[PDB]
């Protein structure tokens, strides 16, 4: 919890908030990764960085919506709450994909 | 897929050929050995039945916004669309289409 008092910054932490986690495990909400954003886990194992924040594009008519533009509602989905004792842990098996060509001819 | 719209199948369902079988009206009493053209006319009437079993895929998503759906219109008119009229003609008012939900790309 950061408090701001005559323009003075003091982090305290908060023992009790939660932070809350889910992965769009059906596949049901707009995908981002895929588009080459900047905002990946860092080369260097010894960065720290910023969690991007997430956001999406439906169908425009120029600035405005259309009828079949769709507007998702992210906690509507069931989410993990964690405070300071808690850990997530997730699994994925991928697809059977081609081996990538890491050759020349 | 065809190009008119439909489910190609290089197996389609079989075409069924019915017809009348011929009846002579009467052969001359001595022999002739063409090919007998005079016939009884006639023509047949039954009943055909023709049934078949559709598998369904149930929309399931996870918008939100009220979806765009087929309707029949509640004003006031001189016949009732998809009915007979005062004739006993039946007609169909629009060709209706089979995309009204909507999918995420």
């Amino acid at each position: 919890e950061v408090t701001d008092n005559n323009g003075v910054k003091t982090i305290a932490n908060n023992l009790t908030s939660t932070v809350q986690v889910f992965t769009d495990s059906d596949y049901q909400l707009p995908y981002v990764l895929g588009s080459a954003h900047e905002g990946c886990l860092p080369p260097f194992p010894a960065d720290v960085f910023m969690i991007p924040q997430y956001g999406y594009l439906t169908l425009n008519d120029g600035s405005q919506a259309v009828g079949r533009s769709s507007f998702y509602c992210l906690e509507y989905f069931p989410s993990q709450m964690l405070r300071t004792g808690n850990n997530f842990q997730f699994s994925y098996e991928f697809e059977n994909v081609p081996f990538h060509s890491s050759y020349a001819h | 897929s065809p190009l008119m719209g439909g489910f190609g199948m290089k197996h389609p369902p079989p075409q069924i050929l019915i017809k009348n079988t011929p009846v002579p009206a009467d052969p001359p009493t001595a022999f002739n050995k063409d090919k007998l053209n005079s016939f009884i006319t006639q023509y047949s009437t039954g009943q055909v039945s023709v049934e078949i079993e559709w598998e369904l895929q149930k929309e399931n998503s996870k918008r939100w916004n009220p979806e765009i759906q087929y309707t029949s219109n509640y004003y006031k008119s001189n016949n009732v669309e998809f009915a007979v009229n005062t004739e006993g003609v039946y007609s169909e008012p629009r060709p209706i289409g089979t995309r009204y939900l909507t999918r995420n790309l």
